[PDB]
């Protein structure tokens, strides 16, 4: 699991999935979100 | 090796490269990226709270134009003071607001601010004013953002810089445009090796900044994925076919809404089927809250509370979390001043300097003025002294004869209570003494 | 630092001033740079330091230039066997400094690296083929669907299969959170602390983290002055030799005076010394007669407020006292 | 070279070899990349197989982290304070760990001397016994000079002393008019402030005095 | 490079992009959506308790209008002085309440109030009043919402704040008002950069905030 | 802030009434506020009664007005003093 | 359970379940409820 980044981003896609409060790169994202 | 000569001989030094200096090796921490890298460093509250108390000093002082030393009471060097401090009132912002735009170095580590002139006309012209007397006063002193400015301009061989240049392409969208030295005021936090770009006070707390966010970080994740202690429901697989009776689907909807809907109350209780193998001796159902065996191996919360310690030592900055003290005063005039103060000390007395050798100097050029001295600007203090102490030191001193009292003892002990000078025309009279 | 200098002919020049007199001033005294000092040139058997050569290369691009000792000062932090690059502060804490940074990077990486509680599921290996019936490459991307979006919320829960084989009495399915059995044999964080401290200890400047005791002070005229207070009033007497015997020496010789003595450059101190000790000290030793009041006490009694030396022709008059 | 926590792997024999199926050698492929990059993370999970030997009763694979038992029978961090304490204690300069105490003082001319400025004391007098015995008589010598008697140098204090306690002692024993009072005294009395001996022409007047 | 001249060669170096200001990346912290995470922020104790001991500090103070200095005496300043007290209790609305108004940019950075004036006839007109001298005063100085304002204009180059639009499209149902920059009075927390919208103080406690609510949200479920 | 408020209520408010009013005075008056909360009292007591025994402070009826400020009494009143007929 | 975002707003319809005090995204909506 999160081991890809190439996946972790194509499952951001998934509409259906839960929010979560804080990602991993959270803490240096310039843009946010 | 050569005789000795009159005039320079070598260079600074300086790492320029095709106008961009390259005195940081960090990527990070460069021209380009800097812009954005010290933006992050300003959301954490400790780097945050640590610029906003030095830039709060620096705003609380006032400023003042008085006659150079030497000659205090010439009426010349009067009016001149006058002139000077007119001047400072009739842009088209308050000085507050320049001071403040000014400090914008505590970041960056420098500031770019253009001088515009104006002709005292009253108001028939482009900059309007409330004086008519026709000299030459201030108009404005616009910053110029630091995000903007892309080139430094040198010399033949990189002995000062000579102008600057500034790309508008992303602003809204000349879209270039080139200023020479002459025409802007540089203020730097730090200048040594004559860095044009100076160095900000954020790159002490490079390190322990990037340390606490990743642990920060961490310890948020680690808290949100805790696990222990929640239900599980074990079923044979035949349970959960698409096919199987309507019995047992009605059963796993049974089981869904009761691990959506479970919840710790005054009715909580399970009536729940149990059959254990003949031949294995393990229930075939079960329902159990998942449990953990080890423990984190270590403990963030006090690296996280290390490193804000250690970013608030920094800045020297340590009042935030400790109070103030009644060992330490924010006075220069008090023998108690901590650490804090006197590098604000340190900061006014850059801003004076440079004001007074680049600003002034020109103005008495362009009014085409030789007065053999030129007016200073000079500030105040951040908080008045102890009293105590100050009234029995003078006590004791002048009892004794030892000190003599002077009108201008006096005007300066008035200062510590806000009142002016003197008055010599309205004593405090007999009929209302008792 | 190099020294330029220049004629005060007010501005026929290239360089200009304020004055007209014809003399001989200062232009500017500018740095060079420490990385670009490259060779050091000593007199025939080394006794003395006779120039230097300064590298050009590799700053941005003649590329090589040579000054004689007579053209530059040089401060030194201090100068044992009379080595010109004296000796950086900085080799005190190198060790401290060394260990401490190295700690810090083995204890952020295993806070990266602790791993104790994860999720982990186990299937048969028949789960995982690529050939799997379509039933079973379903439950697997609901496995990953799982393991990427589980988190602690109120609704948390699981419905899973349960099967334990007749002939082994072990669940052929499984799911758990990973365990782990010691502990870290060393704690990082009293071992990092202590290098911090003795860093500290280096400078003599642990009032950083003491705070400012009530003990010590930052004053040289004041009986409580602090080591590191002592070791700056070193530096600036270091800074003051060196400009007193290195600047002004040259600048008579350059302007052709001789006068029997040069005029010194002094400083002033830190901050003012505490006023109430002075005070009492001053009544005490002056109301039995015991130390002589001169106008050159009360201008230094001044000094520690702040005033001018004196006025002799403005009094406070009786017209404002009560 | 602390290694508890650390993942480890294991696996049949067969799926390390080098002539295996390519299933096996992507198999292995994807441990090595799982092995270098798994971090905690709020992904962080795994997928693994699960197979029970029917003789046995082990499973041929695992997923586990090193344990160890055992703890370290010394703790370096009191012996390491221990022995800095005593280095200290050899020059008598524990001074830089406990602060400046109010008993201690660094003038010599108190009466409340630490130990570092007695022997530093020490120190100053042999450098002035040597210069005065080795370099102005040889000086003498070389300019042809016999005078009965050589200049001797000599240096200054450390730190001023306390102001408080010398006033109190000065009042005390002037007022009973049992010290005497000389312009000497006046003299070192005004040392203590940094003021030069006295001036007989520039007294405060009258004109400045309430 | 160019000789040296009087007046300005450069610009501000806004980021403004048709009319809406883009210093801040995060679009969580932009107009359209700042209104909503400020009043999210202020629900906090520890937030709602800073800002309003310090909107409490601020209307604790008096105000008064006193000669300017040089001519503290002089007959004439005084009179002044005195016209210009009358004015600030001669409004439609106290000038404490004025003041609190002002304070809302505690929160939001920034705030404007719009300039309303009316002759002192006494009663005879659409604005009263206790005088009669037929002067020119303040009738008041009301606010304008910060969610309601939409674009700012600039000079040709953006050197300067020309104006403000006002849009009143979901204020309970022209819909679009505009006000040049003489017509009101503009406030602001911090005007680095000169930034017409200043910086609001929450900036700094975002992410303390963020974190805080959501652990205890997280330990509220699991007690739950 | 404070200072912040009173500097655009003095450069935007005032200057546009006085151009309405087609007034010119050469100086325009300024708004000034009060402070947050009174001094302490037994510091400034002791000072004043320290530097004026020595005859260091020039006593002033501005400063007798200042003094009097920090108990909330008007500046002074020089018609009705405390009377001996009420003095034991 | 709680791991889908269309699930758990199609779950919440139902009338007659048991009503919790505070869910998990009580935090981030703007509109309360």
């Amino acid at each position: 699991g999160g081991i890809n980044q190439c996946d972790i981003d194509m499952r951001r896609q998934n509409p259906c999935s839960v929010k979560k409060y804080t990602e991993y790169g959270d803490a240096a994202r310039y843009e946010g979100r | 090796l050569p005789p000795f000569r009159m005039g320079e001989v070598g260079s600074l030094g300086l790492k320029v490269k095709n106008g961009r200096i390259y005195e940081e090796p960090r990527q990070a921490l460069r021209f380009p990226e800097s812009i954005k890298t010290f933006q992050l460093m300003m959301r954490d509250p400790a780097v945050a709270a640590s610029v906003n108390i030095i830039k709060m000093f620096v705003r609380k002082v006032n400023w003042r134009f008085v006659p150079p030393k030497g000659k205090e009471q010439d009426p010349k060097m009067l009016e001149r003071a006058d002139f000077f401090n007119s001047l400072m009132d009739d842009m088209e912002h308050d000085w507050a607001d320049f001071i403040n735009s000014v400090m914008s170095f505590c970041t960056y580590g420098f500031c770019v601010n253009e001088k515009v002139y104006k002709k005292r006309q009253g108001k028939k012209g482009k900059y309007q004013s409330k004086f008519d007397d026709g000299l030459i006063g201030w108009a404005k002193l616009p910053i110029r953002n630091q995000s903007t400015l892309d080139k430094w301009y040198f010399d033949e061989d990189f002995r000062k810089v000579t102008g600057v240049r500034q790309n508008l392409r992303n602003v809204s969208h000349p879209l270039t445009r080139k200023l020479p030295r002459a025409k802007f005021m540089l203020f730097k936090y730090d200048d040594e090796y004559g860095n044009p770009e100076g160095r900000s006070p954020l790159l002490n707390a490079y390190v322990p900044w990037k340390y606490k966010v990743q642990i920060e970080e961490y310890e948020a994740v680690g808290v949100s994925r805790d696990l222990v202690g929640m239900p599980k429901i074990g079923l044979p697989p035949d349970y959960l076919d698409e096919n199987a009776e309507p019995e047992k689907k009605a059963f796993v909807q049974y089981c869904k809404t009761v691990v959506n809907d479970m919840i710790a109350n005054d009715r909580a209780g399970l009536i729940w089927p149990r059959y254990i193998d003949p031949d294995t001796k393990e229930d075939i159902f079960e329902f159990s809250l998942v449990s953990r065996q080890g423990a984190k191996a270590y403990d963030t919360g006090s690296i996280i509370d290390r490193y804000s310690k250690q970013i608030m030592m920094a800045f020297m900055s340590d009042v935030l979390a400790m109070g103030q003290s009644k060992y330490g005063s924010f006075s220069l005039a008090d023998s108690k001043t901590s650490l804090l103060a006197m590098s604000v000390d340190i900061l006014l007395k850059q801003i004076k300097n440079v004001i007074n050798r680049d600003l002034v100097a020109q103005t008495y050029a362009l009014n085409m003025w030789d007065d053999e001295e030129h007016v200073q600007i000079t500030y105040d203090d951040i908080e008045t002294p102890d009293l105590e102490a100050i009234g029995s030191y003078i006590q004791k001193t002048v009892a004794v004869g030892a000190l003599e009292v002077d009108k201008e003892l006096s005007n300066k002990l008035r200062e510590h209570i806000g009142l002016p000078p003197a008055d010599e025309s309205q004593p405090v009279s007999e009929k209302l003494s008792p």
